[PDB]
């Protein structure tokens, strides 16, 4: 089994970034390429998120695709850097002024073609490929737009692998970019096209999850990256390490996406404490349910306590009992009835690996597609719909060879799907 | 350096197998080098005890030869 | 007594060879260059030199083979190699300029140079043997010298010797992997030669033997040395009887008559049973029962092509070792009990068998594991048509657009002789197919 | 054996003899370079005499 | 076998005067012509691209022809440059002027009777020769004009030997020569009836393969000499040394020429890596054999997209087993079959030598024979006939007897050539 990693845009990049650091220390590759790890339980699987090279080396599998030349500079400079292969840093020459546009009918076209080709390569080698795998935004050209190029683009030379984009959801109050409302909507249609498993996360609810659960005083892009990074790591788990239950990426889609369409889920670590309650806490399979379900952990701003929670599920890392995990679980599905739909509630999917995180007894992810992710699809389209009445600054995105009716079917498509949720609170 | 010490000799073998250190006509472990054909390979190390044939069970045509040397029996003779 | 000249032609045979030599020596005591490492003047009654190995005048145990291939590259190598002191400086001729991938070049052109010397070694090696069964050419069925030389040389081997025996471990041009793209071409043209001059052409692909190391074996991305080790050690199993003594022994001569039938079906197969790598044979029971069930089982054949498409004709089982005569009847009960292996309409008994006593060669550094028993299945099969079909419908792919056709034309070759060629293996693919229908 | 490794010191023998007289042909070389250069001077000294 | 070294022009002398360079790199001659002892397999066949001399000493069988002494002052100044003897320094008096009719007519004749007479003087000091071989120029005077003729006369008293070129080909983008095109399509009018092989090298080729692979920051005429050198001495590798399946130069012809019009080839040199990407790569087969059909790394700067190949061999360098060459070759024949002709399943040769070059454990070279040829030789007969057609840079090749017919019946046969490959497409 294989991944690719296809960090495109600024959020996208340093997400990426950061992320194969905590892909690295936990299988142990060093700042350069050798294994200087521990257990053979480390080395076993390198072969999905990496690859080889003479001398044991270990180059990560990724794509790095930014416009803006700047971005690519910052991750070499950065802590684990030299790790990613010279010839895969395809990046490019002018940057795409936060326009879905200009990443998708101008500048993207050109690279495009040459992102394709690298991504081949790493592909082309490997047999097998579980699926890729993308971390973008969706709020500027280079992650929300050429983005979605690179998963059209993938999604047609290989129907068959398991795509998985980590987008950065617009934010609500947390704001940055003014054409973000557009970069969003323009964007949504092409992942509701075709995207196995998107995991929306969004800037607002990780800053909280900072400022209550770890505590933090001053949140730094750093740390919410590193929030981001654990589910990054807790969905491949079973493709890495040993498990009692296992369950591969392709396995989760199935049992989790009920009808081809609702493919937006939400994200939640487990033990996530501050370090002034660590002493206070008792990692036990029930606390880490508490720290699981609790809206506050879900990274998405959508209280899952207002539409219902469609199909949960529960990768538990660490070294517990499944009797006690499977109790703890229907503890849930049960009290908790009105959520769970109550007239086809879905039995929290559950699996459960040896290998924990680094230094952390139990640990666990969570992914759940729940009818109210609406009141986030419907805020960008709110949004849009302002904007787009009185055609707001779509001078610039009409001035790159789109035309309006796109948008139209973009907002279409939007509430199409606001409805397909709502459908089955 | 012994087959009888190590396997079990068959009595009957050639003493020439009972030792392999007299197959002393092989390469003298010259690896590493670069410039060293796949071609070389063939014969490259010397057969050691752990090779030798546990049996032999050979032809002898010695009764044969000193027999059908000019012609069979025939009779020419007057009974 | 029972001897063998063993003719390897073409740098695929010299190598083939190579590892059949080492086979023969390491089987004997010869050392890397005769001198048998003697010692304790106590006799052994040995004589079982005399079919491979001749003995000079000062214990230097000479080969009687006889290496030949115009590229003086892979000749070059053994005349200064380990076994540099083994062959007389004159059987391993050699030539200058290659034939190029070009069957005009090995029987029209330059082979005329050489077919004059190759056939007076052939000669002068043949009046010191007292019992020439026949010989064994290792030619490549597809290629220059190999087929091209063979030609010249099968040609002038029936002209004289003829009232013999011409045996052929020839490779098959592969389905897909192949490394020549003239070899469609010199392939069709040989069959102007094995479906005449010939007796018996063990035929095999390397396709084949490029998985039967995956398989079996566990040796992923195996060389031609690998290859070569197995080809030469079904030449051993096959000539065993005609030195190591042991039960129902087979010579050369009765190897034919109980297996190729009609005058023209004489194309084999070859399957060596304990080809298990030695990590697995800690874990299994080679007997004679599970030794023979696993020589008729598809992934196990040296050439790529399904048995499960041809009704076998004839089938000489050479077993070697611990081989108790009622253990291999069993088999071969058990074998006609299944339905999968079927038999033909004109052949009731059909298999024929033979045990030797002598345990198979371990040569050192190898793949192969030590197993007390051995048995090579030498297999007439109807099925040969599918290796032979690919090739004829490949050669009308190419000789339909006159391709790659000037270089050989140029050399000597009229277009005519293509076309006649073309014919000529019509008929053998006919004949399979009309040897299977039944009254 | 050993006929082959005495013509080998032929060579070797005659190795230094072609490198005795190709340095005689860089040390003749390098005398008609004084040669000319002598003379470059004594024709100056004596161009400007007269 | 042996192959004697034939070169005419600056081009000629400068690729040539590298390549006895990289050709003595292997074998292990220093620059005055003795042995450093490495492996008996360096001398063994040393008789194929050397000859003896006075004990110790091997002189290169090469002689240089100019019309000027300019590119020999440096020849025998280089490094490398005091092995040649000095009878084969073959130059005349006054230069040619980068045309084909001053070159080739009215300053050929005094001078290719002294190259046809030393030609002649080392062929007839041979055992067995394979053949001759020539590196010059296409778009100059000398190295076209003058080669040709050396071409025409090589052949009529050596027809039966294979005879093979390596021309360098005129630019695409940027010309050097102002009258190139007349230069080429008198060239190619005559070596597509007498060379049994010829090699198309692009500056265009070796620049974009400088700058985006190897990645030189300051490219210079060394550097391109290694390349097109590297892959001439690669090709003739299993003259020299043994090899589990060996190809000679002869066995190459028989095997890529299916036509006798139909010998314009493409070469290229496999494993080429930066600085920084050399640690980043496991120098293996599987990573080598997919990567050579990417037109990145390819050698053409005319990419076989846009056309169809027609049968490509590769000769492999190194201790290798070839069932992952062909595992690996048919793995890049099924997946792209549409770009090979699809009549022949394996239109490949693979060939194999066991002594790679010093520095690199394996290592490959390969020559194909494509459609995309023609696209070079389209749009130099549309090149040619822009300037053609209005009598432009005409009468310096009328001032030396040329008339007009010869040059239209260089087209006719350029568009008889150009004709001759729609068919195959
Ligand atoms: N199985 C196996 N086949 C080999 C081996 N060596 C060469 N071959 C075969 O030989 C073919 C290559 O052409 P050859 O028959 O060797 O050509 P050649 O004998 O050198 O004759 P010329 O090239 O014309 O001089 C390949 O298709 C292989 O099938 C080997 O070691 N094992
Ligand atoms: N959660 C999170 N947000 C980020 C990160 N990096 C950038 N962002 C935010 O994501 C938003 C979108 O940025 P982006 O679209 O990538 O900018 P662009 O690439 O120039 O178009 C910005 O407003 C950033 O504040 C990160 O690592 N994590
Ligand atoms: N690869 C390579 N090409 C060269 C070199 N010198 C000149 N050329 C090429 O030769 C072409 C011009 O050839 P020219 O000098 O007119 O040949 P001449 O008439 O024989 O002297 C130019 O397009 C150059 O690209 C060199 O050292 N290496
Ligand atoms: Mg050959």
């Amino acid at each position: 089994r294989e991944i690719v990693h296809l960090q495109a845009g600024q959020c996208g990049n340093q997400i990426g970034a950061k992320f194969w650091e905590v892909i690295s220390d936990e299988h142990g590759i060093d700042p350069t390429g050798t294994y200087h790890g521990d257990s053979d339980l480390q080395l076993e699987r390198i072969n999905v998120y990496y690859n080889e090279a003479t001398g044991g080396k270990y180059v990560p599998r990724a794509v790095l695709v930014d416009l803006e030349p700047g971005t690519m500079d910052s991750v070499r400079s950065g802590p684990f850097g030299q790790i990613f292969r010279p010839d895969n840093f395809v990046f490019g020459q002018s940057g795409a002024g936060n326009n879905w546009a200009k990443g998708h009918y101008t500048e993207g076209a050109e690279l495009v073609d040459s992102v394709l080709d690298v991504v081949r390569k790493e592909a082309e080698s490997c047999d097998c490929l579980q699926g890729f795998q993308l971390t973008h935004s969706l709020g500027g050209g280079t992650g929300s737009g050429m983005g979605t190029l690179l998963i059209s683009k993938i999604r047609e030379e290989y129907p068959d692998r398991i795509m998985n984009t980590f987008s950065v959801v617009p934010s609500p109050k947390v704001s940055d970019t003014v054409v973000e409302p557009y970069n969003a909507t323009l964007s949504v249609h092409q992942l509701v096209e075709n995207t196995d498993e998107t995991y929306c996360i969004d800037n607002e609810a990780l800053y909280d999850i900072c400022f209550r659960t770890l505590k933090l005083t001053t949140p730094t892009y750093g740390d919410l990256n590193h929030l981001v990074s654990a589910t990054m790591s807790g969905v491949t788990t079973c493709l890495r390490f040993p498990g009692q239950l296992n369950a591969d990426l392709r396995k989760l889609a199935v049992n989790m996406v009920p009808f081809p369409r609702l493919h937006f889920f939400m994200p939640g670590f487990a033990p996530l404490t501050s370090r002034g309650s660590q002493q206070y806490r008792a990692l036990t399979v029930p606390e880490l349910t508490q720290q699981m379900f609790d809206a506050k952990n879900m990274m998405a701003a959508c209280d899952p306590r207002h539409g219902r929670y469609l199909t949960v599920a529960a990768v538990f890392r660490g070294r517990m009992s499944m009797k006690e995990v499977d109790e703890q679980m229907l503890n849930v599905q049960n009290k908790n009835s009105s959520y769970f739909v109550e007239w086809i509630p879905n039995n929290v999917k559950t699996a459960v690996c040896d290998i924990p995180p680094r230094g952390l007894k139990m640990s666990a992810t969570f992914i759940g597609n729940s009818t109210a992710i609406q009141e986030l699809f419907k805020r960008i389209s709110e949004q849009f719909t302002a904007m787009f009445r009185r055609k707001a600054f779509l001078h610039w995105y009409t001035g790159e060879g789109m035309d309006e009716m796109e948008f139209t079917e973009a907002e279409s498509n939007m509430n199409d799907l606001v409805s397909e949720y709502q459908q089955y609170q | 350096e012994k087959t009888s010490d190590w396997y079990r000799v068959s009595e009957d073998l050639p003493a020439r197998f009972n030792n392999p250190a007299w197959f002393r006509g092989y390469r003298t472990k010259e690896p590493p080098s670069v410039y060293r054909t796949s071609n070389q390979a063939y014969g490259s190390r010397a057969p050691t005890v752990h090779e030798m044939p546990k049996v032999f069970y050979p032809n002898s045509y010695k009764f044969s030869r000193q027999v059908a040397v000019g012609g069979m029996f025939q009779n020419n003779t007057l009974n | 007594m029972r001897e063998c000249i063993s003719v390897h032609v073409g740098q695929a045979g010299v190598q083939i060879g190579n590892a059949c030599w080492e086979l023969y020596c390491l089987e004997h005591g010869i050392q890397p260059d005769g001198q048998m490492p003697s010692d304790k003047t106590i006799g052994g009654g040995d004589d079982s030199f005399n079919t491979f190995f001749s003995e000079t005048g000062a214990g230097k145990h000479v080969p009687r083979a006889v290496f030949v291939d115009l590229e003086p590259t892979v000749i070059d190598e053994v005349r200064t190699g380990t076994y540099r002191q083994l062959f007389h400086p004159e059987q391993l001729i050699t030539g200058k300029e290659d034939a190029a991938n070009n069957y005009a070049r090995g029987h029209y052109t330059i082979g005329k140079e050489l077919i004059d010397l190759v056939l007076d070694r052939i000669r002068k090696l043949a009046d010191q043997c007292t019992g020439l069964q026949g010989f064994l050419i290792f030619h490549s069925f597809g290629g220059g010298t190999g087929s091209g030389f063979t030609s010249l040389l099968m040609e002038r081997l029936s002209v004289d010797y003829g009232k013999k025996s011409k045996l052929e471990f020839s490779i098959y041009p592969a389905p897909q992997v192949s490394t020549a793209v003239v070899e469609p071409y010199n392939s069709i043209l040989t069959t102007h030669t094995t479906l005449e001059h010939s007796d018996c052409a063990f035929m095999v692909d390397n396709e084949a033997i490029y998985d039967i190391c995956r398989r079996n074996l566990d040796i992923e991305r195996p060389t031609y040395t690998n290859l070569n080790r197995l080809i030469g050690q079904i030449v051993s199993s096959i000539t065993a009887s005609l030195r190591f003594d042991g039960a129902l022994n087979v010579d050369l001569t009765e190897f034919q008559t109980n297996l190729v039938p009609y005058p023209r079906i004489h194309f084999p197969l070859a399957t060596y049973a304990p080809v298990i790598s030695a990590e697995k044979a800690y874990h299994e029971q080679l007997s004679v029962a599970e030794i023979t069930n696993a020589c008729f089982e598809p992934a196990n054949q040296m050439v790529k092509c399904d048995p499960r498409h041809g009704k076998y004709m004839a089938c000489c089982l050479l077993y070697r070792g611990d081989v108790v005569p009622k253990d291999v009847n069993a088999a071969i009960a058990t074998i006609k009990t299944k339905r999968t292996i079927q038999f033909v309409d004109w052949c009731p008994t059909g298999f024929k068998v033979g045990i030797n006593y002598q345990p198979p060669t371990v040569v050192p550094g190898g793949d192969l594991a030590k197993v007390q028993r051995a048995v090579c299945m030498l297999s007439n099969t109807t099925a040969i048509a599918e290796a032979w079909a690919r090739l004829d419908h490949k050669f009308d792919l190419m000789y339909a657009k006159r391709a790659f056709v000037h270089w050989y034309v140029g050399e000597g070759m009229e277009e005519g002789e293509f076309s006649e060629a073309r014919e000529d293996m019509a008929a053998l693919e006919k004949d399979y197919e009309e040897v299977g229908m039944d009254s | 054996g050993k006929k082959k490794q005495e013509a080998y010191e032929q060579l070797l023998k005659e190795k230094l003899m072609i490198d005795e007289i190709v340095r005689k042909i860089y040390e003749e070389d390098q005398l008609e370079r004084q040669q000319r250069l002598e003379k470059m001077n004594t024709t100056r000294r004596y161009i400007e005499e007269f």
